[PDB]
């Protein structure tokens, strides 16, 4: 999904 | 926190482009979708496309393929729609609306932060100012009102004795008509003993045309 | 992609009452991918519920969100004056997001009566070659009602549009203004120009007229 990317980009960002 | 102003408002003709701005302000703009919904005179939302301002790729509506461009620059943190060979059904007022923030950075996928939206009007009319008439009065209550006919476009601002009278006020919405001119109304109820010695102007501001009109209202 | 239908399409009720929405859905919606927007006349939509069920921030505990797959729900338990606008539902679980028709949310109240008035064309529109007869049909309730023009007893079709304002913030009623426009010469030809108006709380149609010349 591509609402979903925005959240990934969130995770390597942060984890 | 994050807000989103748009350009103003615009006045296309069939086949042409129209291009609208979307400047955020607050938080990070890289890592954050910015999407488009348009909404016609009297119809629903619809979600036209986003972008992730971090990829040049965006995401496009399928209906809309082959006419809307999205792109965003970070260098203005500005967000840009672009609609091509525009049609009458493209009349709409376009939002440009960005995901929600949760806790921490942690983004959600609804559009919480909007802005104020853009009119678009699609048409192939002229610009015409509007013509003001006296809708002349004839328990103790008398209705009196003004009729702004024939002007392009959209809006025209009606106020009664400058501003300062507003109980009773009823601005009715405008009605396109089959000539592409719009028209509406506007009354106000007021006490029949205060006819004879109060004045009552309706007051018809029209940008687009920079018509300013007074027009003194007395019974007949 | 996936077509969202909202129900019901208009939805009566008072302050204080309880307010359901549903939103279904033509196929399931990945990982309950549904929200809820709220939308003021005049005003951008404004987000309530996000993830079916999650409250958004600001948003009082009365907006509850329910459902996942193919069917959704909006709760409002206690309503109040500002709970009343239309409400739209968007699912999100694929990359084309869709919305939903609407669902309007206004207040009912007893019937009320329309004051019905009648305004002749006026002499500098008359010099224009083109007459416009104006009937307001002032704070009413409910919004249904009927507007007919009667031009020496004559029926009229084709040449009248009319307009009705919003949702009143103080008596929740409506008001309406019918525009008939007819030719400088087809309004001096005739005498008797009149609007009915037929709506709910009236016995009988009400007649507002007058007589060209007098």
């Amino acid at each position: 999904n591509w609402f979903d990317i925005t959240n990934w980009l969130w995770y390597i960002k942060k984890k | 926190q994050v807000q989103l102003v748009q350009s103003g408002a615009e006045v296309k003709k069939p086949g042409s482009s129209v291009k609208v701005s979307c400047k955020a302000s607050g938080g990070t703009f890289s890592s954050y979708a910015i999407s488009w919904v348009r909404q016609a005179p009297g119809q629903g939302l619809e979600w036209m496309g986003g972008i992730i301002p971090i990829f040049g790729t965006a995401n496009y509506a399928q209906k809309f393929q082959g006419r809307v461009t999205i792109t965003a620059d970070k260098s203005t943190s500005t967000a840009y729609m672009e609609l091509s060979s525009l049609r009458s059904e493209d009349t709409a007022v376009y939002y440009c609306a960005r995901e929600g923030e949760g806790w921490f950075g942690k983004p959600l996928r609804a559009f919480e932060f909007w802005g104020q939206g853009t009119v678009i009007t699609v048409s192939s009319a002229s610009t015409k100012g509007p013509s003001v008439f006296p809708l002349a009065p004839s328990g103790g209550t008398a209705a009196l009102g003004c009729l702004v006919k024939d002007y392009f476009p959209e809006p025209v601002t009606v106020s009664w004795n400058s501003g300062a009278l507003t109980s009773g006020v009823h601005t009715f919405p405008a009605v396109l008509q089959s000539s592409g001119l719009y028209s509406l109304s506007s009354v106000v109820t007021v006490p029949s003993s205060s006819l004879g010695t109060q004045t009552y102007i309706c007051n018809v501001n029209h940008k687009p045309s920079n018509t300013k009109v007074d027009k003194k209202v007395e019974p007949k | 992609e996936i077509v969202l239908t909202q129900s019901p399409g208009t939805l009566s009720l008072s302050p204080g009452e309880r307010a359901t929405l549903s939103c279904r859905a033509s196929q399931s919606v990945s990982s309950s991918y549904l929200a809820w927007y709220q939308q003021k006349p005049g005003q951008a939509p404004r987000l309530l519920i996000y993830g079916a069920s999650s409250r958004a921030t600001g948003i009082p505990d009365r907006f509850s969100g329910s459902g996942s797959g193919t069917d959704f729900t909006l709760t409002i338990s206690r309503l109040e004056p500002e709970d009343f606008a239309v409400y739209y539902c968007q699912q999100y679980g694929t990359s084309q997001s869709t919305f939903g028709q609407g669902t309007r949310l206004e207040i009912k109240r007893t019937v009320a009566a329309p004051s019905v008035f009648i305004f002749p064309p006026s002499d500098e529109q008359l010099k224009s070659g083109t007459a416009s007869v104006v009937c307001l049909l002032n704070n009413f309730y409910p919004r249904e009602a009927k507007v007919q023009w009667k031009v020496d007893n004559a029926l009229q079709s084709g040449n009248s549009q009319e307009s009705v304002t919003e949702q009143d913030s103080k008596d929740s009623t409506y008001s309406l203004s019918s525009t008939l426009t007819l030719s400088k010469a087809d309004y001096e030809k005739h005498k008797v120009y009149a609007c009915e108006v037929t709506h709910q709380g009236l016995s009988s149609p009400v007649t507002k007229s007058f007589n060209r010349g007098e």
